[PDB]
């Protein structure tokens, strides 16, 4: 207690209670924390779903 | 020669670190350490006239095979072309300074062989970095300059806020070191070797030059990765020169101009983003070493639309580098000396007058910002005006907004430039320290990196210097008006009522506090979930009482 | 063979020295683990790199218990015969001296062992021991010794009687002849699961870890951390991949999304540790998941890389453990919260701590950056997103490393002083087989 | 002030002496009640789990859905993996029988 | 508004702490000191026309209308002192505590050096 | 000036948060949240939902322009077409996705050039 009439006391305490945070918004920041950080499996899967298609499109106009 | 560029300022870091450093102590630290760059720097110059104007490459074998399984093959072996020859004669020129002035401010530390040695460490690990000829090398060059950065910025490891700083740089260029991973595993297996020589790509897949990009984004500070820009300032002012000159955030830029398997729209979006975000972001700060920085992230951003532009503005893009590092690192040096001249203190608003500091420590603030803001036939001038001209030429419509977010970054870098030295000089005097420094080791550290801006306008970097690209005089000379408009307006001290616009730029957009919650808190509650509910909840098997 | 049995017979021997001898009791019992290291390191010089992949083989009648030398055995022998005389340096007892010498001959003789059976029974027969030297009466903790036992106990139950089928089916529980024969893939691949899933800590069969990695002493960690994980991956490398195939390939995804959730959840579980011994024991289960991946994906030079990874953990983990070993010993506590400043006070332990740090983390010139490239040039010629995932999740090791070191080395000063030069010489043969296989790991 | 080594080396115990040796626990740490009971009560923390609402709800979203969802990664990657080598659709565990294990002998 | 530590003073320390903040606030948002020095002057002034009141919900209005003001007008980047606390020479290099120190303790009650079993 | 003095970070002395690994207690006063900015009073008082608030402006306002010129402006708008080379050198110039020279609006194979510079992302098989 020495330096406390120089950089300050201890009574103030921090205003915090160590809490974990809300679900929802959990929920919702870890989704986009997904979108954001995994975004080439997205791009792949968007790559696959184009290719499928077009052979969907082959199949139905070649057989007719 | 041309090995001595490379293995010698790794052995004076190891001399000073290693046990025989307790027979030399301070005093002899400082002559090891500035000898064993003296002798670097000579050795780059020769493979700089050798190579750049005799046009004659050379490859080194050093070590042997590193590793080779199965088709990966990594060597221990250089390559010393155009590209090498300019970095090298870059870094080495730019650390020999920073050792020079470090010898003398650093010499009340207690520990000062130690920060000698890191500062060694970390140039030999530029070196190797731009010295490589495949990728893995390279490998080792990147981590280590960032292990060397981590050392460096938190070096007052006793201050929280300093390791907290070298802590975050770490973790941030770890995201993109990742990408940069993934990105070398596509480009090795698409195209069969790890060589420089051997990689010449037309077509890709896309994700070779987006994690290469993301990669180069982190080291090079760009939009939504420089956050540890700015908090890399709790390291001493040698550190805060040579890694916003020379080593570490001139790498993802040498790494995309010796690559060139891009995609145009990403890099040229990503660089003007950074230019505006950058001004505006030094447009409004106080403290001293963080307008600097803010001003070290816009030229990044330029660098990067220019090596975005083409082949030509790859090599304007090396070009603004390399006479960049000169520059700035003098910035840094004289900050450094008017900091120590005022009592520590880095608040702009306590300083004035012409007493805390030296007569040349005034002109090497002066002339190396004369030289940023691309004030007429001064080293800047030259290549930020060719990597204008060369945006207001480019066919991709996308290139036309990024040219005049470029030019409105000019008007802000003149503006707050101006206002840096007008605070320092100009104002009447608001400190109480009066500690002007007068050494002989600074002053001629600063009049080195003079000297090097004299030489790029007398020795261009490339053939680009005198090239004509034929644009009306209104197009031509607007920077040189956006200049004197920065000018006119920092000296008459204006400013705004829009107070909220003022306290949102000032506050940095509050990237910073939207990433504390964003990614960061999620990260904690997840591990959380994953050790509370999951290891001691849903997957634990209890005992049997009886 | 006769070789074996006469370093087997010198080890046995410390038990009829006299107690009152306290300096022939440590030397013999240091020389009886410093013999067997020079014993393989002459095997590495006899083996032919060019000749068979099975040399050496010694067949021992009609009681199973073949033997037989490949590269990975070989570097695993390598790796134990290393670290056992560290082990021999960290007791006092000769109930220790034993248990660790009795471990030795069991590990030595599971790594090369060619026989299903002969493999259930010398490796196995270490359970006990594991128990003992967990649950030790006044610093050690039954209830981890109750878990890893009774682990390793389910494991080896459900893989018993599906090694009695293929015995059954075929003749044999040799596997150069199991692996010719036509057996129930199924069965027996869903059995050899069972028991190197418990091994090698994999999700959800991984509890018994932290507790016992952990409640153990020093030495312990460093022989469970450094070799006994390892038998899981040579359990994958000799006895699944070559006899069930089949299952190999149907099990794809199911080990593939065990080992991807194992590394994620055990990676976001290490950060919110508190205490130094099991920050350093979860790390070791994202290490391993990275190995059975690898190992599973079987794709370009998958055997190599695993074992170089495997090599690479067992020299970088042991050393962390070491490092906590000694602030233990002599500051009485694993828990940070007592610790900060140890760079002031304990500067060339902090040196060593921040170099194994770098390593354990995969940076260059350490033997796990050039594991965790190839290792992911394995997984990435499957697909490239199996290697994506463990590319982006790379700042979330960083994250749990540096805060560790940040919060115990730098600070306000205290804690115990400086190493002496016993734990400086248990620390260093570690660092050198580092920096060698980090630098210049193969001509 | 104890003297524990003789002039010619020799170390004493000092049993019987008044001086306190310098030893192994010399600089074991004051234990503080309350960060001790902390760890106690984090190593045990197992008592305290809960099915309330929360823990339901979040071990059903995160780690039965990233489970789930690197399930469905894996077999999406199995399949691309074996659509890009020429091979017909495999047998993965419960899949109907099919073509587990390509042939060395056959050119796909 | 005030935090609860200045909302826990008497009045006369509450309006005293008012102004002080006020006056670095002012130093916050200026260029220089030779620009601050007006507006010192006039919020020196500003403060002295509600000196002779008496009536205590208008004392209370405007006490709570400025510290309203003091909230929103916190400054990002204050100005400290380098060697205070939030200054940037704060905690560098400190002089050591004392570290005891185990003098030859390889050389203590050898052969009984490991972990018992 | 090294040896300057600095207040110590006193000890607990009651019942510890379940999870007190949030704080950074380094031994001097004051310790920090393990994050900046994750707990605790902002710089300047701002708050999560004024920067998200200002930022749900501020952030098409950035975008608005790139989407404009990418969208309703082509290659037409220059006064010169690209950089002339001979056959022999432009035909390896322009088998860059990277090069600027399929701008080229007056190049006999100006849509052929563009149309194999899509970028794709899975090679297909
Ligand atoms: C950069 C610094 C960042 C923080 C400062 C915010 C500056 C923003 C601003 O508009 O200030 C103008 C600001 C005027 O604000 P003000 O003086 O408080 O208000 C006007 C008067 O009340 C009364 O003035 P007036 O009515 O006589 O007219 C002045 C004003 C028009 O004033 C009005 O009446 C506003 C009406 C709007 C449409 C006209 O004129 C204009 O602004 C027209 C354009 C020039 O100009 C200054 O006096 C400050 C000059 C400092 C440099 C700014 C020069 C422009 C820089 C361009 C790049 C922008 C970078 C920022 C990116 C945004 C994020
Ligand atoms: C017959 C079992 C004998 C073998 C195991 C043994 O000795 O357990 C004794 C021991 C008896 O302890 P206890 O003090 O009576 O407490 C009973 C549970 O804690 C009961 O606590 P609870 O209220 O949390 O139990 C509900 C239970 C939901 O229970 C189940 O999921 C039962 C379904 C099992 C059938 C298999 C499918 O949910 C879980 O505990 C997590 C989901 C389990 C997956 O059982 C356990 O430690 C729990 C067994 C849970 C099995 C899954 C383990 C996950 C890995
Ligand atoms: C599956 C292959 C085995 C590879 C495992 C990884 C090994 C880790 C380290 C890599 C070193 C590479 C060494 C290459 C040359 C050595 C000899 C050699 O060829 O290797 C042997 C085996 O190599 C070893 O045993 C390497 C030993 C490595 C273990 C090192 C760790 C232990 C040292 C600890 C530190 C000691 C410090 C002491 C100093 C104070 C056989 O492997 P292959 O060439 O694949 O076999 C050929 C296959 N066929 C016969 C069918 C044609
Ligand atoms: C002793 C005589 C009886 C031994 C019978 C053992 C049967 C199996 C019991 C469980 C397995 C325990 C094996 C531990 C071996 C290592 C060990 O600790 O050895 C012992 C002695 O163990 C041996 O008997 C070693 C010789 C047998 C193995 C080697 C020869 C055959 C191979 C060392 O002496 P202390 O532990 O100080 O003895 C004190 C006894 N007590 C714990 C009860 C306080
Ligand atoms: C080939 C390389 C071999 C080694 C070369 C490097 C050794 C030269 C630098 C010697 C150590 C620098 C520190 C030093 O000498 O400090 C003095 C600075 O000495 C100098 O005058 C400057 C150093 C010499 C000039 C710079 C040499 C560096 C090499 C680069 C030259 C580039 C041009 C301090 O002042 P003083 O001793 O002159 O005055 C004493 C004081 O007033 C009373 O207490
Ligand atoms: C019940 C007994 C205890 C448990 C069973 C132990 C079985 C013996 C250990 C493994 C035996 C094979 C050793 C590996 C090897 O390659 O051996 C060959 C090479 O010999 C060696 O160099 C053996 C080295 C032994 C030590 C190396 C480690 C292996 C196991 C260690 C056991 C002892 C460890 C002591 C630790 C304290 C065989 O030589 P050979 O001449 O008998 O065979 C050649 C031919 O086929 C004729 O039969
Ligand atoms: C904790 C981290 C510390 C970081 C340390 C710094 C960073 C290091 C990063 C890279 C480390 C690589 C070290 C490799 C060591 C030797 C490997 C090669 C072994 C060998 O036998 O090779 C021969 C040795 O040659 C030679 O070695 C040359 C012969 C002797 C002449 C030069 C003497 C060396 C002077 C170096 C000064 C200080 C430099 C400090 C790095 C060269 O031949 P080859 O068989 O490969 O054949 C091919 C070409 N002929
Ligand atoms: C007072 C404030 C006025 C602001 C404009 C700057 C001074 C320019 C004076 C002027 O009218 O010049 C015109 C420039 O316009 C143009 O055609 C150029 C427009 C863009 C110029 C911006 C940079 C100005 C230089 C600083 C005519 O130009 P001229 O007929 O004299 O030009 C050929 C001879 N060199
Ligand atoms: C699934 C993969 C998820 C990928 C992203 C994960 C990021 C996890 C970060 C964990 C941080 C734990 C350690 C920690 O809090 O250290 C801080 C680092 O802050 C930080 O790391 C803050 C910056 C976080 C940015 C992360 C993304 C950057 C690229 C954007 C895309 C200290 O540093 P501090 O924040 O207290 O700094 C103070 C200087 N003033
Ligand atoms: C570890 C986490 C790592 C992942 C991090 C983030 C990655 C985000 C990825 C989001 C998308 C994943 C891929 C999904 C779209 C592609 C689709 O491929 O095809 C699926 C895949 C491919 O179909 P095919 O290619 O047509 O055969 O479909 C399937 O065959 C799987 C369908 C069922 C998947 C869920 C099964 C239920 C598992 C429950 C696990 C919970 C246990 C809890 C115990 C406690």
């Amino acid at each position: 207690t020495s330096l406390d009439h120089v950089f300050g006391d201890n009574s103030n305490k921090l205003n915090y209670n160590f809490e974990p945070m809300g679900m929802g918004s959990l929920f919702i920041r870890t989704m986009v924390m997904v979108g954001v950080f995994f975004f080439p499996v997205f791009i792949m899967i968007n790559d696959d779903y184009k290719y499928t298609s077009f052979l969907d499109k082959v199949a139905a106009a070649k057989a007719a | 020669m041309f090995l001595l560029s490379v293995f010698f300022p790794l052995l004076g870091g190891l001399v000073n670190t290693s046990p025989i450093a307790r027979f030399l102590g301070h005093r002899g630290s400082s002559i090891i350490a500035i000898g064993c760059m003296v002798v670097a720097f000579i050795s780059s110059v020769v493979i700089y006239y050798e190579v750049v104007f005799m046009g004659c490459a050379v490859s080194v074998d050093v070590f042997g095979t590193w590793f080779s399984v199965g088709t990966f093959h990594a060597g221990w072996t250089f390559n010393f072309d155009l590209l090498t020859a300019n970095m090298l004669f870059t870094v080495t020129g730019v650390s020999m300074a920073v050792h020079m002035y470090a010898c003398d401010y650093m010499r009340q530390d207690p520990h000062l062989n130690l920060f000698l040695g890191y500062l060694s460490y970390f140039t030999g690990f530029m070196c190797v970095l731009v010295a490589a000829d495949n990728l893995l090398v390279m490998l080792v060059g990147w981590e280590g300059i960032g292990v060397c950065s981590y050392l460096l910025i938190g070096y007052w490891s006793h201050r929280l806020s300093a390791v907290k700083s070298a802590q975050k740089a770490i973790l941030v260029n770890r995201v993109s070191d990742g990408l940069l991973m993934w990105g070398v595993l596509w480009v090795w297996y698409h195209l069969g070797s790890l060589e420089y020589d051997l990689l010449n790509v037309y077509s890709a897949s896309g994700f070779v030059g987006l994690s290469i990009l993301i990669g180069a984004m982190g080291k090079s500070a760009q939009i939504l990765f420089h956050v540890w820009l700015a908090d890399a300032m709790e390291g001493p002012t040698p550190v805060s020169a040579l890694i916003h000159a020379a080593t570490l955030v001139t790498a993802g830029v040498y790494l995309l101009v010796r690559l060139h398997i891009h995609d145009e729209m990403f890099v040229i979006i990503v660089g003007s983003l950074t230019a505006f975000m950058a001004g505006v972001f030094g447009a409004t700060q106080s403290d001293l070493k963080r307008v600097i920085a803010y001003s070290t992230c816009s030229q990044l951003g330029y660098m990067m639309v220019s090596l975005g532009l083409g082949e030509t503005g790859g090599e304007a893009s090396m070009g603004h580098l390399m006479t960049h590092a000169s520059f700035k690192a003098a910035l840094f040096l004289a900050a450094g000396m008017v900091i120590s001249g005022n009592g520590g203190n880095q608040h702009i608003a306590r300083y004035g007058g012409s007493a805390h500091s030296a007569m040349f420590t005034m002109l090497t603030l002066m002339v190396a910002s004369l030289s940023l803001i691309g004030w007429p036939e001064l080293s800047g001038f030259y290549s930020k005006e060719t990597i204008l001209n060369l945006a207001a030429i480019c066919a991709d419509p996308i290139a036309d907004v990024a040219h005049t977010l470029l030019l409105l970054t000019a008007m802000l870098t003149s503006a707050y430039t101006t206002k840096l030295f007008y605070q320092c000089f100009m104002v009447d005097f608001s400190g109480s320290s009066v500690t002007p420094v007068r050494n002989v080791l600074p002053i001629l550290a600063m009049a080195i990196l003079l000297l090097d801006i004299m030489l790029k306008v007398w020795v261009g970097t490339n053939l680009l210097s005198g090239m004509l690209f034929f644009l009306p005089w209104g197009v031509k000379t607007l920077p040189f008006g956006l200049m004197v408009a920065g000018i006119l307006t920092a000296t008459a001290a204006v400013g705004s009522e829009r107070f909220t616009l003022i306290r949102f730029c000032g506050s940095r957009w509050g990237f910073d506090q939207l990433f504390a919650r964003s990614p960061v808190n999620p990260i904690f509650d997840l591990g959380r979930i994953t050790w509370a509910i999951g290891d001691r909840g849903l997957l634990s098997v209890g005992n049997l009482r009886a | 063979m006769f070789i074996s049995v006469l370093l087997i017979l010198f080890a046995l021997c410390v038990t009829l020295i006299p107690e009152a001898h306290y300096h022939m009791v440590r030397v013999w019992s240091f020389v009886a683990t410093i013999i067997p290291m020079w014993v393989v390191t002459w095997m590495w010089w006899n083996f032919d790199a060019s000749g068979h992949g099975l040399q050496m083989l010694v067949i021992l009648g009609r009681s199973h218990l073949a033997f037989g030398i490949d590269g990975v055995a070989l570097s695993l022998m390598l790796l134990t015969t290393v670290l056992f005389p560290i082990c021999m340096m960290l007791l006092r007892t000769v109930a220790g001296f034993m248990t660790f010498i009795l471990l030795e001959v069991l590990v030595l003789s599971a790594l090369c062992v060619l026989d299903l059976l002969g493999f259930y029974i010398l490796f196995e027969a270490s359970l006990i021991l594991l128990f003992l030297l967990i649950g030790r009466a006044p610093y050690g903790s039954l209830e981890a010794a109750y878990k890893i036992v009774l682990y390793t106990m389910a494991g080896s139950l459900v893989l018993l009687p599906t090694l009695f089928m293929i015995y059954s089916e075929c003749g044999t529980t040799n596997v150069l002849y199991m692996t010719c024969a036509y057996n129930h893939q199924t069965v027996l691949g869903w059995g050899l699961l069972a028991v190197l899933a418990v091994k090698i800590p994999l999700m959800p069969v991984h509890l018994w870890l932290p507790e016992a990695h952990v409640a153990a002493p020093t030495a312990g960690s460093v022989l469970l951390a450094g070799v006994l994980l390892k038998l899981g991956g040579i359990g994958f490398l000799r006895f699944m991949l070559p006899v069930v195939p089949e299952f190999c390939v149907s099990v794809f995804p199911l080990v593939s999304t065990l080992c991807l959730v194992s590394f994620l959840f055990s990676t976001l579980s290490t950060l919110r540790q508190i205490d130094l011994k099991k920050i350093v024991a979860y790390s070791s289960i994202a290490h391993m998941s990275m190995v059975t991946l690898a190992i599973f994906s079987q794709s370009e030079f998958s055997a190599y890389s695993s074992s170089f990874l495997m090599i690479a953990h067992g020299l970088i983990s042991p050393a962390l453990f070491l490092i906590v070993g000694i602030l233990y010993d002599r500051a009485h506590t694993k828990f940070i919260l007592y610790f900060s400043g140890l760079g002031a006070s304990m500067p060339i332990g902090s040196t060593l701590f921040f170099l194994f740090t770098l390593g354990n983390l995969a940076f260059p010139l350490f033997p796990n950056f050039i594991a965790e490239v190839l290792c992911m040039v394995s997984i990435f010629a499957v697909h490239e997103l199996l290697a994506y995932v463990f590319c982006v999740c790379q700042v979330l090791g960083a994250a749990y490393g540096f805060w560790a070191f940040n919060r115990v080395v730098h600070g306000l000063p205290r804690g115990p002083a400086d190493v002496t030069r016993t734990e400086f010489h248990t620390v260093l043969p570690l660092l050198i087989g580092a920096v060698w296989l980090g630098i210049k790991p193969m001509a | 002030e104890a003297k524990q080594f003789t002039p010619d080396g020799k170390y004493m115990p000092g049993i019987f002496s008044k001086a306190k040796p310098l030893d192994r626990s010399t600089q074991w740490v004051h234990k503080n009640p309350y960060i001790e009971a902390w760890y106690y009560r984090r190593d045990h923390f197992e008592n305290e789990f809960v099915w309330n609402y929360r823990t339901t709800i979040e071990a059903l979203w995160f780690l039965g859905g990233f489970t789930a969802a690197a399930y469905a990664l894996s077999v999406f990657a199995f399949r691309q993996a074996d659509r890009r080598s020429g091979y017909p659709k495999r047998q993965i565990l419960g899949d109907e029988p099919a073509m587990v294990l390509p042939d060395e002998r056959q050119f796909y | 508004m005030a935090s609860e530590v200045v909302l826990a003073l008497p009045h006369k320390l509450r309006v005293m702490r008012m102004y002080r903040t006020g006056l670095k606030e002012l130093i916050n948002w200026s260029a220089n000191r030779h620009e601050w020095y007006p507006r010192a002057y006039a919020l020196r002034q500003e403060f002295e026309d509600s000196k002779a009141l008496t009536d205590r919900e208008e004392i209370r209005k405007k006490l709570e209308h400025g510290e309203e003001l003091l909230a929103r007008f916190r400054h990002w980047e204050p100005l400290i002192k380098p060697e205070f606390v939030g200054g940037t020479a704060y905690s560098i290099n400190p002089a050591q505590p004392k570290l005891k120190f185990i003098p030859n303790y390889d050389a203590m009650d050898e052969y009984k050096k490991g972990d018992h079993l | 000036g090294a040896g300057a003095p600095v207040k110590l970070a006193p000890r607990p002395d009651k019942p510890l948060p379940t999870w007190y690994e949030l704080w950074w207690d380094n031994g001097y006063y004051p310790g920090q949240p393990a994050a900046d900015f994750m707990f605790g009073a902002w710089p300047g008082n701002m708050t999560e939902t004024y920067y998200l608030r200002f930022w749900s402006v501020f952030g098409l306002a950035l975008a608005a322009p790139f989407y404009y010129v990418a969208n309703f402006t082509d290659e037409t708008r220059m006064p010169m077409v690209p950089q002339q080379y001979p056959a022999e050198v432009r035909d390896v110039l322009v088998q860059r996705r990277n090069s600027m020279l399929k701008h080229d609006f007056s190049a006999p194979d100006f849509k052929e050039v563009k149309d194999r510079a899509k970028i794709y992302w899975t090679p297909m098989y």
